[PDB]
């Protein structure tokens, strides 16, 4: 390095460089298959925020509904 | 920086809230905490005002004949006034850290001189200042005596128009840019209150009660390095830095231009 | 657009609309004043928000109210002249 | 002792070196070992090109070169006119011998705030004319 | 001639002139409209007659104001000044008639500039100007100030008399024919004969002696004796470093003479293009016309003024006089962009107030080229600056434009004069040498055009769409001078003439202080300084030469020009001679910053504030009755304008000249 | 951890200035800028006499501040903010006298205004009542604590705007 800092200069602080790099390719190529999986599902979450909320669902999709026993509960409860 | 940003933001946040959410009682009713204050509103920017005026008028003032004494070239005619309040709260705090000793803090305790005494009067002028402005736009989000109906219109709007003597920058959002410029200063007051007793506790305690000081013992001379960085000579480590304090520099003033033009 | 309101302060003095840039306003017969006539805003789709209107008014605070809209800015409110939307 | 064995036995806080004297002599071996004081930049872009007199050197104005500025590209400037100095040393000296002789009395250092009768006044004079 | 209607009770009215101001100080608007349309003749009440009063009696007015400031000039040299010092020694003795008192220790800003004499040094020129005049005594300089008030007293009674000579039947203001004939043969010609006439019989033997080294009074009390054929220009007075004042005098009498000849041809109508000339002619009968023509050639004469005062030099030792040369210069262009802006607003005044001329019916294609032609000038100009920037900090000098590097070079910039080749040197100072153009002058000049044509495009801009434009088509109904036509069609602030010319104050402002910041970075490093020993001379300038090696880049301008070179400023507080700029740099930083306040905030906000301070003087009884107000939009312009440009030209005037003193002493 | 150090004489970070070692230097410095900047004059010249005056006024000044405490690092005069009358530099005498003079100068303003009641008085100032006015403003204290307890000093808020509205009407 060239430094230019004083303090650098003065008192000979060094940056020193590992001979081999902490990571290998494998480890590398695991982290970005976790970054892939972290992505799609940024992905899906973000076109779940550009479309909000489905109220027209009742009308179609399948099943009745449902509400947590612990939901209920807590709705009883009120505020 | 953060705790800056973090505090204008609760003031803006309430200043809109005031603005669309708070439901005001009819006008002689007052009942709750933002009723009441809202009756004294007037009071309370006055007094805020005053108090601004006060600190800012006097540090100036000392920092003012510091300077000119200076300049003279007569130190022994500088305006020092002793922190003796804070002095003796930080000789109690080392009594008790003495005692809990005798049963290190470093850097809890600090010489504390005038230049500190100045350099806090300066740091209250500006949280004063903020906050006045803050409470400002909080407190006429809703109304004010210029433009009664503000309630109606959104959280920013440009202006009413250039009757009724000119509305210029009358939106509770406006309020806010403008606390903007001031707490940018307070902050960077105390940073530089910070970086100057960090880098050079001596000259700092001997030389900070007048301005020069600041101006050329802590800017100018310790400016060097960066420019410095790279030249016709070459280039060293900080020549990134010097690239950013440049660029930065350059979108300052661009900043200028939406705001003058 | 925006929206040009009119509340019942009015005095029908007509200085609303004689300051009108575009021509929004028009006076209406009335009688909830002494001059029997208050200023209407018929024609708000080109009103284009100059709040001359507010600046000509007497009244102690504004019987004529221009509220500004961005979001729902019509050419006619731009006062566009080298673009057409039309 | 030397820094390519400072270097081979290395530093390391958690096990031996725990003297900063140690820590801090390894960290100055490193850096004189891995460290340059400068980039290595070429010296000539330090260099000035105008009001140094090697302007020429650059080549910048050649087409109708300006002949006020000096061809020698060692960066000395010649004195222009250098011939008239002594020629206007001898005008004037001798300007100031023919109005020694005109007059006929030595020169007398005017005064600032001194007043002086007019040669031609009708009065008896009484502070010298000149 | 009736002069028994001029009577004081008008005096204690204050703002009998304006109908607007009738309802007296209902607030404080009042009062600032009051200071703001004073001088504003035309809205005020009377007749066109009584404009034409007002305006010839203030110009006999301010005649007046500037014949007091000459005596008072004249009688500091006289009295306050060591001139005498100064003449028998200009290079030992810096030139100084201006003394501070010790009040508050304020002494010490006083400056050893003699043995028997201190003070502060001038860098007006005066001592060099009293020089070339041939003044070398307290009692010439005594009577020139008595002149000068006499000249005062005449001026400010022929302005109290003409306010009222001059009636509604008065025309001779009109007569332009007889105007510029009267100022062109008599005021100039006969004005530059006269001064010839001076020069040859009074300041040609005194300085003559003054050069041999005689002070005799009697000598005191043959041209073309000492010139050469030499060409003038081409050889400097070898004692003095400046253009024989032989050769000065034959120029006025040749100017003179030139100017009797132009005016008698316009006589006899030798002239014949009058056509060409007729619609201006036509248009521009106005009060503003006038005001913007003279205000741009009064510009465009300081600009080279300030070129010439330096470039060529004809005062005694003003060369080496470094603070001297640089003060004059930087004075001059800066009066030369203010008056230029003066000019955009007259202009813009006359356009509103008059018929335009037809070159304002096709002004989209005139401001469009004029856009485009400024976009691609900054781009390049200050690209090329910021792509050596950036080149540089990446390591690659090779990518970057110089003279090592890329190079640019400026192959029109082509000599004129035909010097010999070397310098010219006077008592070890360089009193001449050759500007050598390379990258550097190359990029700074475009730049200089950059700024200049933003600046016109400001101007020109207010100018031409002053009357109606797209976006509002009653501007002309709005006047000149308005904030706005409201927050519709999007926003139609600044849409002003004035508002035009309160931005292109900002760039003229900006122009200059790039302008002012090139002449002397350059004059350090390439012309001033010393010389160390057919003789060939090593020159050790003030910067070293690295104009052109650091200039390259806005890192080299930041870091070589301000911060190497504000070292005397900021460090002049100890000194006693430059202390007190050291302060100005300090105050002038704070009053810069102070306009921001105006420059970025609203009206509204300050309005709210001071009704929530009224509340607690209405609460205490304290109720003024002339109601506070908030300062209207344009004022806080104005004012913002006003602080700004002052702190900066005082921060740049504080630190060229702490500078300069310290270098030279 | 006594009574008696309550007063700011008998604190660890402050010295008598004729005994520091740094305000001694301080002083001993500018004495010798002001005779070297005397030198430089010829010695019966008026700027010597003035450069003679100077020193005269540094010496008393030193002589005079060489009682008040000042820091032991910078050894500069200090300005006693405690509340200790009877100690040299204290704040309170001009304290007291400012707010004095300051309390008479909105008396008296106050009272102007009180008195006129009208922009045209404002505007054109009624010199002799003015300073009539002022001339009364000295017993301000008296005056105007009687009028804060009698009531006419300060008006209901309902008397005077209170601002813009901040609910429906
Ligand atoms: C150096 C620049 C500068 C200065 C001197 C001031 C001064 C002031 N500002 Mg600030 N202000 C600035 C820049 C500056 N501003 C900028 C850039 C902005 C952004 C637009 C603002 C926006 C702003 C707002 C919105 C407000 C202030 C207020 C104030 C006052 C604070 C109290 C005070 O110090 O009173 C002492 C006075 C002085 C130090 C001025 C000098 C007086 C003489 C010379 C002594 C004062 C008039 C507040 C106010 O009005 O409080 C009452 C307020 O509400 N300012
Ligand atoms: C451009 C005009 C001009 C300017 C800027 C100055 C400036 C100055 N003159 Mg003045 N002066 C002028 C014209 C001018 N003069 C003229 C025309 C004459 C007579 C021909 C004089 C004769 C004169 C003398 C004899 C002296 C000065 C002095 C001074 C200085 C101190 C003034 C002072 O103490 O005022 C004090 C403040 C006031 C008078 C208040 C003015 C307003 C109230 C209402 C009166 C100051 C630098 C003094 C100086 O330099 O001392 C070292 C000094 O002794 N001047
Ligand atoms: C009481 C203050 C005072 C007074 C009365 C004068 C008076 C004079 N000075 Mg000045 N001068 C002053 C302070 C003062 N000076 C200070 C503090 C310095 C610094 C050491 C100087 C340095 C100085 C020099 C070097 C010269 C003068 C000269 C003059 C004469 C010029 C005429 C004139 O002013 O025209 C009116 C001119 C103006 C109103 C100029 C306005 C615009 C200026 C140039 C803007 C520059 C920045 C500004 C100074 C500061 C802005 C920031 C600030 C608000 C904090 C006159 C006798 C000249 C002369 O010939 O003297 C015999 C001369 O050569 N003065
Ligand atoms: C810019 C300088 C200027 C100009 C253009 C004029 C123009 C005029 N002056 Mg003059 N005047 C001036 C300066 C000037 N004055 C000054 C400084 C004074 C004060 C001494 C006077 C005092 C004065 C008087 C008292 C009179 C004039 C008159 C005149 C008229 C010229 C007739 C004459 O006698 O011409 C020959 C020269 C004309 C309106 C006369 C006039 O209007 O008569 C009808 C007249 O009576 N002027
Ligand atoms: C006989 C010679 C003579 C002389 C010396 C002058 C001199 C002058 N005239 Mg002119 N004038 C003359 C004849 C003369 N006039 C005649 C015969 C007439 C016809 C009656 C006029 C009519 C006239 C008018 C109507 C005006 C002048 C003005 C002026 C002044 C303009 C200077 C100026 O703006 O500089 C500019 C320099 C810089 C910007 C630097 C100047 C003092 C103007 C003025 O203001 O006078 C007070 C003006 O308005 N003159
Ligand atoms: C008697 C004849 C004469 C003399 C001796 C001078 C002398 C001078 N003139 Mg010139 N001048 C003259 C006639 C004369 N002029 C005429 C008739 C005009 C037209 C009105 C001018 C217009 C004029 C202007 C506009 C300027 C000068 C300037 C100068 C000065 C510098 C010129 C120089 O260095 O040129 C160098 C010489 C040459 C390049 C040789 C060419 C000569 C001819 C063309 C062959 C000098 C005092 C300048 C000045 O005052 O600077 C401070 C300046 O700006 N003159
Ligand atoms: C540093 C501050 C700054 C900057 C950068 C500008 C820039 C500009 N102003 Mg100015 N202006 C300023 C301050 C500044 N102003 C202030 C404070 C004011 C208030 C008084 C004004 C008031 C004002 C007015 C009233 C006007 C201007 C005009 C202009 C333009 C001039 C022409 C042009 O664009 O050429 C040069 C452009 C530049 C130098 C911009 C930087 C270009 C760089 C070097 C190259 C870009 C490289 C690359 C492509 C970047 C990619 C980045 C991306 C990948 C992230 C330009 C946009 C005029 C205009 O618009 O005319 C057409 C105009 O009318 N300005
Ligand atoms: C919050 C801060 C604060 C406040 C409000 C006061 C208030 C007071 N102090 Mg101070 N004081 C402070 C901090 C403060 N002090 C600190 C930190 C110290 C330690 C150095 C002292 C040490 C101190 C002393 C030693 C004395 C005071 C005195 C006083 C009185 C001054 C007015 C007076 O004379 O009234 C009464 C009217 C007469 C008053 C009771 C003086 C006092 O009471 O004098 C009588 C006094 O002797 N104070
Ligand atoms: C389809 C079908 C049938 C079938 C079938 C059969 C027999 C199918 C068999 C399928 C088979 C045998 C499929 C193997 C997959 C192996 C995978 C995906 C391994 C990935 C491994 C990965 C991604 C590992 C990656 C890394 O971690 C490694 C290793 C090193 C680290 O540094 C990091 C990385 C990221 C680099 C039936 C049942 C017969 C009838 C039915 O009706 C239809
Ligand atoms: C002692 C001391 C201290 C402390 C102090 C304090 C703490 C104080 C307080 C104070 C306060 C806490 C006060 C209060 C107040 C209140 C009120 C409420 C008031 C009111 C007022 C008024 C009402 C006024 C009126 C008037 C007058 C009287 C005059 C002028 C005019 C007028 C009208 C303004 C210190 C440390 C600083 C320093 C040292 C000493
Ligand atoms: C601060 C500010 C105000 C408020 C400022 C006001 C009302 C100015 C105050 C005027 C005073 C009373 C004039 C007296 C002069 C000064 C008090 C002098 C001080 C001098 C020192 C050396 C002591 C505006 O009204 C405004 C309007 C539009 C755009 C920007 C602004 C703006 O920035």
């Amino acid at each position: 390095r060239v430094p230019g800092g004083k303090r650098t200069k003065e008192l000979g602080l060094v940056v020193p460089i590992p001979e081999e790099d902490g990571l290998t390719d494998g480890q590398i190529a695991a982290l970005f298959v976790v970054a892939l999986v972290v992505l799609i599902a940024a992905v899906d979450l973000a076109r779940s925020l550009y479309f909000g909320l489905q109220p027209n669902k009742f009308k179609t999709a399948k099943g009745k509904g449902s509400i947590t026993p612990f939901m209920k509960r807590l709705i009883e409860n009120g505020f | 920086y953060i705790a800056s940003f973090l505090a204008i933001a609760s003031h803006a946040h309430a200043a809109i809230t005031l603005v669309r959410d708070w439901v005001a009682p009819l006008e002689l009713e007052s009942s709750c905490t933002i009723a009441r204050i809202h009756t004294h509103k007037a009071a309370i920017i006055s007094h805020l005002s005053w108090v601004s005026l006060w600190l800012g008028f006097h540090t100036l003032a000392i920092y003012s004949h510091n300077d000119t004494n200076m300049a003279f070239g007569s130190p022994s005619k500088q305006i020092l006034i002793e922190p003796t309040n804070a002095q003796l709260i930080q000789e109690s705090s080392g009594k008790a850290l003495y005692s809990f000793a005798i049963n290190s803090f470093g850097s809890f305790i600090y010489p504390i001189g005038p230049g500190d005494l100045y350099v806090h009067h300066a740091i209250a002028l500006g949280l004063h200042v903020t906050v006045l402005i803050l409470l400002k736009g909080a407190l006429e989000a809703r109304g004010s005596k210029l433009m009664p109906d503000k309630m109606e219109h959104s959280f920013g709007f440009s202006c009413d128009g250039p009757g009724r003597g000119g509305t210029c920058d009358i939106s509770a959002w406006d309020c806010f840019y403008l606390a903007m410029f001031w707490m940018l200063n307070t902050n960077a007051w105390i940073d530089f209150y910070f970086h100057y007793k960090y880098l050079a506790p001596r000259q700092f305690s001997e030389s900070s009660t007048y301005l020069e000081s600041w101006f050329r013992d802590y800017l100018w001379f310790n400016s060097a390095p960066l420019i410095r960085a790279y030249s016709a000579l070459g280039t060293n480590d900080l020549s990134v830095q010097a690239w950013f304090f440049l660029l930065t520099h350059l979108a300052w003033a661009t900043g200028f231009m939406f705001l003058i033009s | 657009s925006h929206a040009v309101k009119i509340y019942d302060t009015c005095i029908g003095c007509t200085l609303c609309v004689r300051a009108c840039p575009t021509d929004v306003l028009e006076m209406v017969p009335a009688t909830v004043n002494a001059a029997k006539q208050v200023a209407s805003s018929p024609r708000v789709e080109d009103c284009v928000g100059c709040k001359r209107c507010e600046t000509a008014c007497p009244t102690d605070f504004l019987s004529i109210r221009v509220y500004l809209q961005e979001n729902e800015e019509t050419q006619y409110s731009l006062g566009l002249d080298l673009a057409d939307w039309s | 002792p030397s820094d390519e064995e400072i270097l081979a036995k290395g530093c390391d806080i958690r096990v031996d070196c725990t003297t900063k004297e140690q820590q801090f002599a390894w960290a100055k071996a490193y850096y004189r070992k891995y460290n340059q004081e400068t980039d290595g930049k070429d010296p000539k872009y330090s260099k000035p090109s105008t009001g140094a007199g090697v302007f020429r050197k650059f080549k910048i104005d050649w087409p109708n070169p300006d002949p006020s500025i000096p061809d020698t590209t060692d960066g000395t400037y010649p004195i222009r006119n250098e011939d008239f100095l002594p020629i206007w040393k001898q005008q004037q000296e001798d300007l100031r011998a023919k109005m020694k002789e005109y007059i006929g009395r030595e020169f007398t250092e005017i005064r600032w705030i001194g007043d002086y009768d007019n040669a031609r006044s009708p009065y008896k004079p009484h502070n010298g004319y000149y | 001639a009736i002069f028994r209607y001029v009577n004081a009770t008008l005096w204690s009215k204050a703002g009998h002139f304006n109908k607007a101001l009738s309802k007296g100080a209902k607030t404080t608007t009042w009062i600032w409209n009051l200071h703001a349309s004073a001088h504003d003749f035309d809205i005020q009440q009377g007749s066109a007659g009584l404009i034409a009063r007002k305006v010839f009696s203030s110009g006999l007015a301010h005649l007046s104001l500037v014949f007091f400031w000459l005596g008072g000039m004249h009688f500091h040299g006289a009295y306050l000044s060591n001139y005498s010092a100064w003449l028998k020694d200009p290079k030992s003795v810096a030139p100084s008639s201006h003394i501070a008192y010790s009040l508050v220790g304020q002494d010490i800003l006083n400056s050893y500039t003699s043995q028997y004499f201190s003070g502060i040094t001038i860098t007006s020129g005066f001592f060099q100007l009293y020089r070339s005049e041939g003044i070398v005594t307290q009692s010439q300089l005594k009577y020139a100030c008595a002149a000068s008030l006499i000249a005062t007293l005449i001026c400010l009674s022929g302005s109290y008399l003409h306010m009222q000579l001059m009636s509604k039947f008065t025309s001779f203001y009109k007569k332009f024919q007889s105007l510029s004939q009267s100022h062109l043969i008599i005021m100039f010609g006969f004005g530059s004969v006269s001064f010839s006439a001076h020069q040859i019989h009074e300041a040609l033997p005194i300085n003559s002696l003054l050069d041999s080294g005689i002070w005799d009074p009697q000598l005191f009390s043959a041209i073309l004796l000492g010139t050469p054929s030499a060409i003038t220009g081409k050889l400097l007075n070898p004692s003095t470093g400046s253009i024989f004042l032989s050769q000065v005098a034959a120029h006025h009498l040749a100017v003179g003479i030139v100017f009797i000849t132009l005016g008698l041809i316009k006589w006899c109508n030798l002239f014949f293009s009058r056509n060409a000339i007729l619609s201006l002619r036509l248009a521009y009968m106005d009060y503003h016309a006038q005001l913007s023509i003279n205000l741009a050639v009064w510009a465009s004469l300081s600009m080279v003024a300030a070129h010439h005062l330096t470039e060529i030099p004809v005062y005694p030792y003003e060369s080496t006089d470094y603070p001297t040369v640089l003060c004059l210069f930087v004075h001059h262009a800066c009066l030369s962009g203010f008056f230029t802006v003066a000019s955009g607003a007259h202009a813009s005044i006359f356009v509103i107030r008059q018929l335009p001329t037809s070159e304002i019916r096709h002004r989209d294609p005139i401001i469009g080229h004029l856009i485009w032609v400024c976009i691609a000038l900054g781009l390049h100009s200050f690209g090329l600056y910021c792509h050596n920037d950036t080149l540089e900090a990446l390591g690659r000098p090779e990518d970057t434009f110089c003279d090592n590097s890329i190079q640019l070079k400026p192959i029109f910039a082509k000599q004129f004069l035909g010097l010999q080749p070397g310098i010219e040197v006077l008592d070890g100072k360089i009193v001449r040498m050759t500007q050598e153009l390379g990258t550097a002058d190359f990029m700074v000049h475009h730049i200089h055009a950059f700024t200049i044509h933003v600046t016109l495009l400001i101007l020109l801009k207010g100018v031409l769409y002053a009357r109606n434009s797209r976006l509002v088509s009653d501007k002309l109904e709005l006047g000149f001078a308005y904030p706005c036509d409201g927050p519709g069609r999007g926003g139609t602030c600044q849409i002003s003439p004035w508002d035009h010319l309160f931005l292109a104050v900002f760039w003229m402002y900006n122009c200059l202080s790039v302008v002012i910041f090139h002449y002397f970075w350059k004059m350090q490093s390439d012309v001033w300084g010393s010389y160390v020993h057919h003789s060939s001379l090593t020159c050790s300038h003030y910067s070293q030469g690295d104009f052109s090696v650091n200039s390259i880049t806005i890192n080299g301008w930041l870091r070589n020009l301000l911060w190497s070179e504000a070292s005397q400023v900021i460090q002049s507080y100890a000194l006693p001679s430059i202390c007190s700029y050291g302060f100005i740099f300090l105050a002038a930083h704070f009053v810069w910053a102070f306009s921001l306040m105006f420059l970025f905030s609203g009206r509204a906000y300050w309005q709210e504030l001071i009704e929530s301070i009224l509340w607690s003087h209405h609460k205490l009884k304290i109720v003024p009755h002339i109601q506070p107000r908030a300062l209207s939009i344009s004022q806080g312009r104005a004012v913002g304008l006003t602080h700004y440009v002052l702190g900066g030209i005082g921060c740049t005037w504080a630190f060229i000249i702490s500078r300069m003193l310290v270098l030279t002493t | 951890n006594t009574p008696e150090h309550w007063t700011i004489k008998a604190s660890k970070r402050l010295e008598l200035c004729k005994d520091n070692k740094a305000y001694k230097k301080k002083f001993k410095d500018e004495l010798y800028k002001t005779e070297k900047q005397q030198k430089k004059y010829a010695t019966g010249s008026a700027v010597y006499a003035r450069f003679n005056k100077k020193i005269a006024q540094i010496k008393n000044r030193q002589e005079a501040y060489g009682d008040r405490l000042c820091g032991k690092q910078d050894g500069n005069p200090r300005v006693v903010a405690t509340g200790e009358w009877n100690v040299r530099a204290s704040v309170m005498w001009p304290a007291s006298i400012f707010l004095y003079t300051a309390g008479w100068i909105g008396w008296a303003g106050r009272s102007y205004l009180i008195r006129t009641n009208d922009e045209t008085k404002e505007l054109n100032i009624d010199v002799p009542l003015a300073l009539t006015c002022m001339a009364s403003g000295f017993s301000w204290p008296v005056a105007a604590w009687q009028e804060i307890v009698n009531g006419e000093m300060a008006v209901p808020s309902s008397q005077i705007h209170p601002g813009g509205p901040y609910t429906q009407s």
